[PDB]
DNA sequence: CTTTATTCACAAGCTTGCACAATCCCTGCTGGACAATTCTGAGTGATGGCAGCTCCCACCTTTCCTTCTTCCTTCACTTAGACTACATTTATTCAGCATCTGTATTGTTGGAGTAAGTTCCATGTTAATACTCACCACTGAGGATATGT
DNA sequence: ACATATCCTCAGTGGTGAGTATTAACATGGAACTTACTCCAACAATACAGATGCTGAATAAATGTAGTCTAAGTGAAGGAAGAAGGAAAGGTGGGAGCTGCCATCACTCAGAATTGTCCAGCAGGGATTGTGCAAGCTTGTGAATAAAG
């Protein structure tokens, strides 16, 4: 009898039980197999990893150190990907990307 | 005495305002109107502030990315004047009519 | 699949400016960025900078701002780079490389190199050159100045051909690369290990980072076979 | 018992929308349609929000059923919970 | 003797702390961070769910939750959370 | 072979019972089929979810009526919880 | 006891005991409480009969005794809740409704 | 002879494929588009009859909505010819 | 490969008249031949990975089904 | 919350040509159907068409094709009534009032009623007039001439009043009406049955059928208390 | 230059032939109903507490109304070329038939894998806590803007 | 081309209290371990339906030419919207009280799963009709062209 998490064996963060409970509990399937919640613990961390580094990046170029809705909201509107997965997604507090039509621009 | 041209301020407004990430509306009329239209649902009702305050990002959002399908329309149509009818067709080709 | 199209070598008179296209195909053109490097016999490769044609935000090397300026073409799926004041020390093999917007992603397709001729992180690569058998072992150490985390690239480069790319993340291999190359290391201390060679690994090997704002490319190590 | 509150939707409100949305220059019929694009849209959020509260058994509404009637019409809100 | 509540506030910390060592996160932030764990969570089991179903099996495997990240998720995001994924699945299945 | 279910027969059974003159095609069958099969998903994905908020394991009558409230638009929403708490009620009155 | 059937029970055409076990393996909850079938199937079969009924009726305004799926297209698109409901759905063989905005005629 | 004038036939073609639900596009080459952009998925596999029957109503059905956003765009631009613009704009409010 | 001149002219000026539309430019179809490029790679991809999970050789109708429904545009009548 | 504001009366010439507004509020204009029934005292209530204003859709009664012509306007959600070529038998009382596009749906909320005045199935109701006590039984049957799917409705009109709708698929009760009312009977015989009487009660009553294309109203039965 | 009688082509309506698909009938067979038993999960009540009303107030920021200017919108002319329309040539598709074969599908077995029950402990949540970072106040420099030069 | 007041906007400091990173208490759900049980890889066979080829008849696309008509540029009036000032007015933050209902806890009870039998409704296959497509003829009707006024 012992330690070793299922998190810690996957050398991941975000917790293999806790998802295996709630894929158990979320009424998906009859069973769920010992390898569904390392797969979805890992993509969900890859997932928590990409977009807290962008806002990050996205707060250090703003002469801050701590991320505000924001710099989430400039992490994921500035990219291709993440916006077209977040794409029908509102963000509290974080506002719209600074652009305007060049049409109407004073010339 | 000094005056500024139009459309100076008017571009000045958008650099202010899409910067900044706070509601735009008021917060107590936009309550009273959520009270308003939920009274013709339910009678004696009760939200908490947060269901308000979730209301009011969604709507403003909702607004604001209307403004910029709106302004697109306005813009397909030669002019910098956004009209009623740009709503309807933003509105019309969303599938929101 | 992808291709990175390219012009000529181009012959310009120092003082006027110069015009290099990196027309796409095979891919969707506004999702990845499209990076522009150079290449000198004096100095090896060094990253100029990149323009992602999703928002058309650029990015630039800070010894190259001003003296080289980015612009995309969506409709032609055309990436251009102007370069003005062609100075005695810009003749070089221009490359401009795809590279997605996820940060592990690496270049990892590149053009053909336009030849113009006229008329931050300390990468430290302990083999300058190396000679090996037809069935050895090399191994080849990018010790770098800061940290980074695991962000590291490993490219070959034929004679006269663009590099190609090996190992992205530090470890993964590359679309068509096969076992016999390994990356290994993390943080500051990063290897490449060829298991047995042949007769194709006739090459100069790079290390590149891509943790911090200014890419580093490495000294590169030439490996000759027998 | 209130009534007429669209109007407390002021112009300059509008105004601040539109230029948060990009736009330089506002008809004056502009604002009417919005008030009525954005009853509508009250409406539709809050009957779908009224709805999820009264299955709850609750008289009061929650913002978690807000988020629900926000993801069930396809406009998901982050960061007031679930 | 309220009940408590549970969210990802914990474990995104830490994710915050392994790729950005001195930068701090606002409250608000971490709500749309639970919000997006939990969406992309319901997404991705939901996808997999209709893939179990789809092929008349009554069990989620990782293949399926493979599956679904290829449908859901765009081209290289999908490519590098695969990559993760079956990385962490062969490191959990050699201890 | 493997015996397929659809809802041929009680489509037809309906469309007999409204218009007995009228027949249909297999297209046309199809088309019901699937907007039988649809509705059904959207209303029952509805309930599993309203159940999944209220912290509830099983889906009643009160989840289906909910849900029909919330997918359907109005007058189609009101007289489909008219037939849904008929046929309950005669249910229940009738073993 | 002869053993009667649900539908039967309920007085309903849609089978209650099919949409029972559709619901029981269709992975949305743990227990089916025997009473939402009945109500499902009353759903069921009232969308099915309103949208029968308006497609014999426009059939019959076509001067056709068969429905084809034409006839099921003119009766969804021409109802503003029908249409509501059906707004992201394709009908195959269906066609679009004759409509020519006014500009565009002479004159 | 006789020669109608233009937007009469066009018209004339409006309410005929408006009344009438047959598919536009010929088979054979939409099957050899949907085979050709699934060998860049699959290097060898086959395709039911039904499947490429689904695609072919699918994307009729897609072109045919776009192609109605697409005049409206045309309309409220003040014109009767629609152009590529009226497509990105109709394409950039739907969200493609 | 090449085949996307398969889709004609008069297809596209059909496709066109059926969505009312009266005058059509000439760079219409260009734009139009990749549009219909762009939806039917985003729609046979997800039908491909659909074919692949199921361990078969053959993309079906249910697939292509799945597929379009996934992208929020259900279609019926094929099963 | 829903109201149809109609105008008031009007003295008209013959031959002339009368607009008759249907102002709505309270609801969504589009989604609802709107009919229109003249009433004389000599022929009772007559349906004449209906516009439908999600896609304008007219629909007029055979005797009425041509003299009347419905129209809508979305803007200012208003439904507008033409009579034109006026024959001295128009002085009579026109009603606009909603109803759904669902087939089971009936005329629910009516409007008051314009008067003007110039200067198929057949329903049998059996009672032409009865007398009943303060707490008596009411039956009234409605027997018609063809076959009807149960798409039967029961109004009650006081003098100088719109009518009321009192039950709706010949057993459904209506908003607001109290279970003192039963509607029973399908096919071709149907009835509608008062409980206990108040002195309310005192009204005319009407059945009318929408199964088929001609909208059909009953004879009525006159109903006074004490 | 203005209504108006030939001319012309096109789609709608009417009348059989028929053949392909829809309706209906026969047969296994499998999924639904009957019935007794258990195992709950969810409805009655009671409770404490917290959070959502209602009210008062001072302030000061936001909003509304007026006036002037300006510049953007809309209407009218013109024109050149980019469209539609049609005849003719051509090339591609449709439909039917045949052959071949990879493949989807069903059947059987059994072994790995996963659900279920106990326990216990280590992790996650909450309360209490001491600072860190961002915002306001305040100058100070730097570009932008309208204007007489 | 330049010169210059003038509002507006970043670039730095300092204070500070709002929030947030850090540390105990505990409780609860995840891990270890074992046992039952079942579900789906793994072969094996077998029709079957999709790919490929051929061929002739429809049949739609390509091309060239004429002629209309429409998108686009230019010009001008005018009126509608923006900018700014001054006065009103109501939002906002804070501070109380009141109380209604929201979440928690215990009880228990009717209802829903469970398992075994069996039977009858439903899906598949095969005759059986029938009604809508096809072909041919007639006819109203809009569109466009010549003709008298």
């Amino acid at each position: 009898a012992k330690a070793k998490s299922r998190s810690s064996r996957a050398g991941l963060q975000f917790p293999v039980g806790r998802v295996h409970r709630l894929l158990r509990k979320g009424n998906y399937a009859e069973r769920v197999g010992a390898g569904a919640p390392v797969y979805m613990a890992a993509v969900l961390e890859y997932l928590t990893a990409e977009i807290l580094e962008l806002a990050g990046n996205a707060a250090r170029d703003n002469k801050k150190t701590r991320i505000i809705p924001r710099h989430l909201q400039l992490a994921i509107r500035n990219d291709e990907e993440l916006n077209k997965l977040l794409g029908k997604v509102t963000i509290a507090q974080g506002g719209v990307l600074p652009n305007i039509q060049a049409v109407l621009l004073p010339k | 005495p000094h005056r500024y041209r139009p459309g100076t301020v008017a571009l000045r407004e958008i650099r202010r305002y899409q910067k900044s990430t706070e509601l735009l509306i008021r917060k107590l009329p936009f309550q009273r109107l959520v009270r308003e239209i939920a009274q013709d649902f339910k009678t004696d009702l009760r939200f908490q502030s947060s269901a308000v305050m979730a209301l009011q990002e969604a709507c403003e959002a909702y607004l604001v990315g209307l403004f910029e399908d709106t302004n697109l329309c306005a813009i397909h149509a030669k002019r910098v004047t956004i009209m009623p009818k740009d709503i309807q067709l933003a509105r019309r080709i969303r599938g929101e009519r | 699949e992808v291709q990175l199209q390219q012009s000529g070598p181009e012959l310009v008179e120092p003082g006027t400016s110069v015009k290099m296209p990196c027309k796409a195909s095979g891919y969707t053109f506004t999702s990845y960025t499209i990076q522009w490097v150079k290449q000198t016999p004096r100095q090896g490769l060094e990253w100029i900078g990149y323009i992602y044609p999703y928002n058309a935000g650029t990015k630039y090397n800070e010894k190259f701002k001003g003296k080289a300026t980015l612009t995309s073409d969506k409709s032609s799926s055309t990436v251009y780079m102007e370069l003005s004041s062609l100075t005695s020390e810009d003749s070089a093999v221009y490359y401009c490389a795809r590279k997605s917007s996820r940060l592990r992603s690496t270049l990892d397709y590149w053009g053909q190199g336009t030849s113009v001729t006229v008329s931050d992180i300390k990468m430290t690569q302990s083999p300058s050159s190396m000679h090996a058998s037809l069935g050895e072992r090399v191994t080849i150490t990018c010790k770098a100045s800061q940290d980074i985390r695991s962000y590291l690239s490993w490219y070959q480069q034929k004679p006269w051909k663009s590099p190609k790319t090996l190992i992205y993340y530090a470890t993964s291999l590359a679309d068509g690369v096969p076992s016999r190359f390994s990356g290994s290391g993390s943080g500051q201390d990063f290897s490449l290990t060829i298991n047995n060679l042949e007769s194709d690994d006739t090459a100069t090997y790079y290390c590149l980072q891509h943790g911090e704002s200014p890419y580093t490319f490495g000294s590169g190590t030439k490996l000759e076979i027998k | 018992v209130l009534r007429d509150n669209i109007q407390g939707i002021t112009k300059p409100a509008i105004r601040r929308l539109a230029r948060r949305g990009g736009v330089k220059r506002i008809s004056g019929l502009i604002y009417e349609e919005t008030r009525g694009v954005l009853k509508v849209f009250l409406e539709n959020v809050i009957r779908d929000a009224v709805t999820y509260t009264e299955h709850a058994k609750r008289k009061t509404v929650t913002a978690m059923d807000v988020v629900y009637a926000l993801k069930r019409q396809g406009r998901t809100l982050y960061g007031f919970g679930g | 003797k309220r009940s408590r509540k549970e969210s990802y506030s914990i474990y995104v910390y830490k994710v915050l702390k392994q790729v950005h060592p001195d930068t701090g996160i606002s409250s608000k932030a971490m709500g749309i961070m639970n919000s997006f764990v939990n969406d992309i969570f319901e997404r991705i089991a939901g996808e997999a769910s209709r893939l179990a179903h789809y092929n008349k099996r009554s069990t989620i495997t990782s293949r399926e939750i493979q599956t679904a990240v290829r449908l859901l998720l765009p081209g290289e995001l999908a490519k590098h959370a695969v990559s993760e994924g079956t990385k962490a699945v062969t490191k959990y299945t050699s201890s």
